[PDB]
């Protein structure tokens, strides 16, 4: 058995739309591998 | 050539050799 957390109340954290943009080919194309961790939510144009 | 300045949009377009060959040699 566990005993499990609960959630709280509706708390409203909007995003934001940064501004660059990037071209490189290769698989890491940052930091690291993998990339929706590492790629910026929504981009502006 | 404005065909191809219209098909480049959004394209933007040995240092790292340099520090490890130092390590390679220590």
């Amino acid at each position: 058995t566990l005993i499990n957390q609960h959630i709280l109340k509706p708390a409203p954290p909007p995003t934001e739309i940064p501004a660059r943009l990037q071209v490189k080919p290769p698989q890491p194309a940052a930091m690291k591998i993998p990339n929706r961790p590492t790629l910026l939510g929504g981009s502006a144009i | 050539s404005d065909y191809e300045r219209l098909m480049l949009l959004l394209s933007d377009r040995f240092m790292r050799l340099r520090f490890v060959e130092a390590w390679r040699k220590k």
